[PDB]
RNA sequence: GUACCGUGAGGGAAAGGUGAAAAGAACCCCGGGAGGGGAGUGAAAUAGAGCCUGAAACCGUGGGCUUACAAGCAGUCACGGCCCCGCAAGGGGUUGUGGCGUGCCUAUUGAAGCAUGAGCCGGCGACUCACGGUCGUGGGCGAGCUUAAGCCGUUGAGGC
RNA sequence: AGUGAGGGCGCGAGCGAUAACGUCCGCGUCCGAGCGCGGGAACAACCGAGACCGCCAGCUAAGGCCCCCAAGUCUGGGCU
RNA sequence: CAGGCGGUAGGGGAGCGUUCCCGAUGCCGAUGAAGGCCGACCCGCGAGGGCGGCUGGAGGUAAGGGAAGUGCGAAUGCCG
């Protein structure tokens, strides 16, 4: 009994261009040309999905940074002041109230600024 | 959650004088308004800057030697067209490139980068050509 | 000479872009006067054979 | 008027009426849970050290379910070595009901 | 049934290398380990035969679907003598039949039936056996298959 | 509303002609039968006839009115093409690839 | 064993399918014809003979997003705009700017590599089988286990 | 089963020129197979560190905290 | 509940899909079989499998087992 190739390959390549739209020239439609880019799709996500996470802890420290320049002091300062606080409100969620509460901010860089001393 | 994003912004323009400050340590600061990383919402995908007005450019100071021996180099395309003139020759001549040069070496190359550097407004010596802009003096 | 010989496959694109001149023009037509018809400037007109008011080819 | 929420693992600013999504639970899908305050704010200005003693928010566990696959590859080169994991998150989607601060 | 010549030459063709034309790569070439013919049989030990003859049957008693019997009343040779013999012992064919007799006469009656397959008692087996629910049979097989057992 | 005749088989290659059909894709059916008539290219003999025939059906067989004409859409595509072969240098043949097109043109009505 | 190739011995292809039935499209329209448009046949004519299904590469036409101070393994992550499906929440398409980013294969101490193979697509394509070894394992019987060729019977029935 | 071309670095020797991204052994490491991740501008083998998956959560490691680039134009004393 | 889970040569394991046989005098099927094209839905870690719309026009084959010409991107592979 000769199982003839058949259904099999052509189906398989197929959810292979599935996954590959939008891919610019041959990369969208060659086989062999999208396993190759998206072998590489595979990759950069799951780099960037481990990179994502420290992408916006930057940019929140640099909303943050630019708060406490408005009250004199600095970020550098600012955090070990509510590290002695006790205070644990994180990054995210600081960044957040420099923007939509700039009081509620302002109080948090009195507390950390009195608990330094 | 999400991050806020900025909505959209009024530029904010600044009046620097540079009279009489180091070249290098200006041009730090000068950056970071262009670049507008000062103000707690900034993004780097968009352009939200300070769009600064510098002052006296060609009254600006520099240390050591530098003067003389701090040499600008740029190269033509033909052969020998390393062109090497002095920064002594260079704010002589063309003041305001000099704090120009500077800062364009310290925002970020590319697009917005770019864009950024256009928003920054050199003159040398005593005033600029848009007080109707009405540029707020800050000290730094 | 050794053969000079194309050294990658030319893109869609760049096939494609090349060809962006390649659009052809279409004629210029004036109306010959004396039929109304339309005819190529400073030839004599095709179908009535008049040109510059006289008539100079019979048709 | 808010609250700094904490729960999986990961800081939330919630109001009353909220719709938002957390780190799955173990509670009922259709009954509730408080949340611990870390800070309490917007008529108020209150900060904890780290939480906020008295302040508590009630939350309605609407519903659990699971997220949304996402294909994980790996790929190392001329090795022939290649991974799919297919992968979708739990979690828990709570109704912020009410603060108690 | 090819030729042997090698197609082209080894070197300097530009084209890759290769022999005839048979050659398994090509098409039209022969078959990389395509099946020629097989004895798929072995000896199944007699032992273990004459041991699954047992269960196989003993199964059948054991959901008490073995029915021994000795009279084949009207049965002769037509369909609808055995048709209604059958009527007359629970084989209304709901379930299907293994029928295992000595005689023709019945087996060719109850040949044309869609439930039922005949045996001579010598060729009784457990493929068979396993494939019916209700195995029904002749004393004089039943003599046979314990004497082909023992 | 409209309609529409299809040249196939024409022994010419595609991408000569749709340079050809290309002048006139949406001028008006007059504009186009003089765009043709002075047109320095083979390909408007095989477009003109295409247009001429096409417009006669619209009139002749959907109701529709000569002056109310224009070329909707058109397209040239690409039909089987005559393999034959080319000795070249050396003993070297080579495959010439005398190609030939489908030519379609639609018209419709408008009413101003 | 044809076309075709070789003086010759000899080599040696490709090429199947309308429909239930030709009912294989009268007649009109443009056209030199080809071919198309109507009409007509059919259950269906993108079943119209270059005929079943009709994938891919490849080539067109229309639509939407997009692009002419940006630089590049073409992706990815984020944001944002315009477009489409959703009352909403949501999604799908696109991609302006920002973060990050050295193709696949093989061979290698080492490759993005200026080492190797691949134009692209489809299809064909490579660890088998017979005997006999040797472990392992699922069973049968166990100081015993087992039959070979054959003979008898069956037409997929076994027994001897 | 595979392996029986190893390579670099540290250290201990020979050979070499107290030459070589050299070579040949001994100990160890790392690469190989960790060309996955952070530093090191970039860069297998130097420093940090052994990637089951997810997170717009947190402490650190090497290295860093003028700006491109996250975080001190921090602090005190001294030299150039 | 605690702990392990980078990995080439390579050892082991568990599965998926193709062709065919028993299951089949059965069952699905013009109220549409195989295949083709879509899909943001469903299930699965994955290979896959369902479902639904379009096409297509006559075949297909369960649970459970069995046997193999069984899965291609590379061979300057072969054919088109
Ligand atoms: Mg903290
Ligand atoms: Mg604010
Ligand atoms: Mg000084
Ligand atoms: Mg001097
Ligand atoms: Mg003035
Ligand atoms: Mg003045
Ligand atoms: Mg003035
Ligand atoms: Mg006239
Ligand atoms: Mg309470
Ligand atoms: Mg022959
Ligand atoms: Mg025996
Ligand atoms: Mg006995
Ligand atoms: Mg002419
Ligand atoms: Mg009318
Ligand atoms: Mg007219
Ligand atoms: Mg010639
Ligand atoms: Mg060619
Ligand atoms: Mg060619
Ligand atoms: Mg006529
Ligand atoms: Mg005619
Ligand atoms: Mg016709
Ligand atoms: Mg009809
Ligand atoms: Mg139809
Ligand atoms: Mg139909
Ligand atoms: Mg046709
Ligand atoms: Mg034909
Ligand atoms: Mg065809
Ligand atoms: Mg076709
Ligand atoms: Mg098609
Ligand atoms: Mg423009
Ligand atoms: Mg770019
Ligand atoms: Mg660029
Ligand atoms: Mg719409
Ligand atoms: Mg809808
Ligand atoms: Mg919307
Ligand atoms: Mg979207
Ligand atoms: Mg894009
Ligand atoms: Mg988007
Ligand atoms: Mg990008
Ligand atoms: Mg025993
Ligand atoms: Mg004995
Ligand atoms: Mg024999
Ligand atoms: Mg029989
Ligand atoms: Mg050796
Ligand atoms: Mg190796
Ligand atoms: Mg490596
Ligand atoms: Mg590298
Ligand atoms: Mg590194
Ligand atoms: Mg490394
Ligand atoms: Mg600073
Ligand atoms: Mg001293
Ligand atoms: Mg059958
Ligand atoms: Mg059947
Ligand atoms: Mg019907
Ligand atoms: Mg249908
Ligand atoms: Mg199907
Ligand atoms: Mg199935
Ligand atoms: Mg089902
Ligand atoms: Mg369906
Ligand atoms: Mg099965
Ligand atoms: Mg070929
Ligand atoms: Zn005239």
């Amino acid at each position: 009994p000769r199982a003839k190739t058949g259904v099999v390959r052509r189906r398989k390549h197929k959810k292979i261009l599935k996954l590959a739209k939008g891919y610019w020239g041959l990369r969208s439609k060659s086989f062999r040309k999208a396993r190759e880019t998206l072998f590489a799709a595979g990759n950069y996500a799951y780099a960037h999905r481990k990179r994502r996470k420290r992408d916006f802890r930057r940019l929140w420290i640099v909303r943050i940074n630019a708060a406490c320049r408005q009250h004199g002091l600095n970020y550098s300062t600012f955090i070990h002041g509510l590290k002695k606080a006790g205070i644990e409100v994180d990054r995210k969620n600081l960044a957040d109230l420099a923007v939509r509460e700039p009081q509620v901010f302002a109080e948090l860089v009195e507390r950390a600024k009195a608990a330094q001393g | 959650m999400k991050t806020y994003v900025p909505k959209q912004v009024e530029p904010r323009w600044v009046l620097i004088d540079a009279e009489g400050k180091t070249l290098g340590r200006l041009a730090t600061k000068i950056a970071t308004l262009l670049r507008g990383k000062h103000r707690p919402d900034w993004t780097p995908n968009v352009a939200m800057g300070d769009f600064v007005v510098v002052v006296n450019a060609d009254k600006i100071r520099v240390t050591g030697k530098k003067l003389e021996q701090k040499i600008y180099t740029r190269y033509s395309g033909y052969p020998g067209g390393l062109k090497k003139i002095p920064l002594e020759k260079m704010l002589a001549t063309h003041p305001e490139r000099v704090l120009e040069h500077a800062v364009k070496g310290m925002l970020p190359k590319g697009p917005l980068g770019r864009r950024l550097f256009k928003r920054l407004k050199v003159y040398a010596g005593p005033d600029h050509p848009h007080q109707a802009q009405r540029p707020e003096k800050l000290e730094v | 000479a050794k053969h000079p010989v194309p050294k990658k496959k030319t893109s869609k694109a760049r096939r494609d872009a090349r060809r962006s001149h390649h659009a052809l023009t279409p004629p210029i037509l004036v109306p010959c006067p004396e039929c109304k018809a339309m005819k190529p400037p400073h030839t004599v007109c095709p179908e009535c054979g008049y040109y510059a008011g006289r008539k100079v080819l019979e048709v | 008027m808010f609250a700094i929420v904490k729960t999986g693992g990961k800081q939330y600013r919630v109001e009353p009426g909220l719709k938002l999504r957390v780190e799955k639970l173990d509670a009922e899908p259709g009954a509730t849970v408080e949340l611990p305050v870390l800070l309490l704010g917007g008529e108020k200005t209150v900060v904890g050290t780290p939480v906020v003693e008295g302040a508590s928010v009630v939350a309605e566990v609407l519903g659990h379910g699971r997220g949304k696959k996402i294909l994980v590859s790996k790929f190392k080169a001329k090795v022939q070595y290649r991974r799919k994991k297919g992968h979708r998150q739990p979690y828990t989607e709570l109704l912020i009901k009410e603060i108690r601060g | 049934a090819y030729s042997g010549r090698k197609i082209w030459p080894q070197k300097h063709t530009g084209r890759a290398r290769h022999g005839d034309i048979g050659a398994p790569i090509f098409v039209g070439g022969g078959v990389v380990f395509g099946p020629k013919p097989r004895d798929y049989s072995y000896t199944l030990p007699k032992k273990v035969r004459k041991k699954g003859l047992a269960m196989a049957v003993a199964d059948r008693a054991r959901e008490g679907k073995l029915l021994l019997v000795e009279a084949f009343a009207g049965v002769n040779g037509k369909t609808k003598e055995f048709l209604a013999w059958a009527k007359e012992a629970g084989l209304d064919g709901s379930e299907s039949v293994l029928l295992v007799t000595g005689n023709e006469l019945v087996r060719r009656a109850a040949r044309n039936l869609p439930w039922v397959v005949t045996l001579a008692p010598e060729g009784l087996n457990v493929y068979d056996i396993v494939r019916t629910e209700r195995l029904v049979m002749d004393l004089d097989a039943w003599e046979v298959f314990q004497n082909r057992i023992g | 509303m409209e309609a529409k005749a299809i040249a196939r088989y024409v022994r010419i290659s595609p991408r000569k002609v749709r340079l050809v059909v290309d002048l006139i894709r949406g001028k008006s059916l007059e504009e186009a039968r003089n765009i043709l008539r002075y047109t320095n290219k083979r390909g408007a003999y095989f477009v003109a006839k295409v247009l001429e025939s096409a417009a006669a059906n619209a009139v002749n067989n959907h109701d529709m009115l000569e002056d109310r004409l224009y070329v909707k859409a058109a397209y040239v595509d690409e039909g089987p093409a005559l393999k034959r072969v080319l000795p070249r240098a050396r003993g070297r043949a080579d495959i010439i690839k005398k190609r030939t097109s489908h030519i379609t043109v639609i018209l419709g009505e408008k009413h101003g």
